[PDB]
């Protein structure tokens, strides 16, 4: 799954 | 029920809870601070996103896990408790969105908490759109239109490396890839904003950089996993 | 909440919580599935504890955060922040041993099962002395009776290998020497379990010489840390 | 601190 903003 | 607790107090409370790792209580404090209804600071904007982005990120974890378990079975239990689950992520995505429509959004001034309560908004519709069936067209228009004012008034606002700047287009690039089925234009706009910010790297600080190169890297990984 | 869900429904949604790590709404399955009245499994047995520690673990690691942060201070807020979750916990602990009570333990005739049930009943007074001050001398001598019948039924009725003894001697340990302030009883009985499980794994299957052992490298590992 | 049981 792709990656988001932490 | 946090109605009678000075603004103040409710915020050391956010803080002492992210240090225990009681994210349901960070965020009902945080949901209590906004309903006092003056603007937020920087850091009360990060404590307001954390708590909810850690109580749904639960949730949305937990719906993947239960969704998988109902793919495969094609008793009422799975779905049953699937849609509880979903019902809840609902709720509290409903929440968030409450709080930023009454009445965080329109009295944004900034671009720095304009963009970041857009940028939220987009989050939330998108989360929302992870679990929809319909109903999911509107829901992911609404998340694109929130993502797009966002881009918008961050680069005339905002450099390149800004930190709410790349997170923002981070996410709005997960979106195309995941939900609206758009995989060339979240690979675009990752490039263009990993290309942007890389020419802009020797403006900034080493800490300014420290943050800056740390949400790129992310950038750099999708671009990977997505070619 | 759950009185209108049949048992068997119950059991496997307890069971697709554990595997969302949905570990309240894990809790909540198994405290309905205990209150139609019928006695537990072994099965179902592992599913209340795992349920119920993981939940009751979580306040535990927030309390310790928040008694270490009111301690170095040492305005209101740590200490009523750190008194809610002290409150939640106890209520936790609570719940537990009043499901215990009515009925769990009476009806509980196999030595598997009552052995069980008063070792959690040791294990839930021992939260509630974690975070007692008076009241604590009451409520360690409830603790200690309760791991000392175990005790008695298991070396009765269990070989030394059995994995509900070893994790009972295992616990009592460790109440002897963070709660009891007995560090040499916590040591005795650590390497007498040790060292008769040893002599019984002779008698084990593959399988079973797997669960033995692994609860054996824990009362190493305390030993260790104790002398 | 020591270790209860898993
Ligand atoms: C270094 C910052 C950074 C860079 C890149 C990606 C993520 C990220 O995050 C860090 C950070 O520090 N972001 C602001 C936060 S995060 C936070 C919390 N309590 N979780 C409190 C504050 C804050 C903001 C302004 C003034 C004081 C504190
Ligand atoms: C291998 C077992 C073991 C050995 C040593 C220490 C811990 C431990 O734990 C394992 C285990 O398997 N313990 C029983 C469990 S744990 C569980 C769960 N759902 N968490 C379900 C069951 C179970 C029991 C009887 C019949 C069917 C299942
Ligand atoms: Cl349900
Ligand atoms: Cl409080
Ligand atoms: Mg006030
Ligand atoms: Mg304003
Ligand atoms: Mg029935
Ligand atoms: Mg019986």
């Amino acid at each position: 799954r792709s990656l988001s903003e932490r | 029920a946090m109605g009678s607790m000075e603004r103040a107090s409710l915020i050391q409370k956010a803080k002492l809870a992210e240090q225990a790792e009681r994210y349901e209580d960070m965020a009902a404090f945080m949901k209590g601070a906004v309903e006092k209804g003056e603007e937020l600071s920087c850091e009360e904007r990060n404590l307001l996103s954390v708590a909810y982005k850690n109580v749904v990120g639960g949730q949305r974890a937990a719906w993947r896990v239960l969704s998988s378990i109902e793919q495969k079975s094609n008793g009422p239990e799975v779905r049953e408790y699937r849609e509880k689950v979903e019902t809840e992520l609902q709720g509290v995505c409903d929440t968030v969105l409450g709080l930023l429509d009454s009445h965080l959004i329109k009295e944004a001034g900034d671009a720095e908490s304009r963009v970041f309560y857009l940028k939220m908004k987009g989050d939330y519709y998108r989360y929302l759109a992870e679990v929809a069936t319909g109903d999911k067209k509107r829901i992911i228009d609404s998340a694109r239109s929130a993502y797009q004012e966002a881009m918008d008034i961050s680069k005339k606002e905002m450099p390149p490396t800004n930190p709410i700047r790349l997170g923002l287009a981070l996410n709005f690039s997960v979106f195309h890839y995941e939900i609206a089925n758009s995989p060339e234009e979240a690979i675009s706009l990752a490039k263009t904003t990993f290309d942007e910010a890389m020419a802009d790297l020797h403006t900034l600080s080493e800490d300014s950089y420290k943050d800056s190169t740390l949400i790129m890297q992310l950038l750099r990984d999708n671009l990977t996993l997505w070619t």
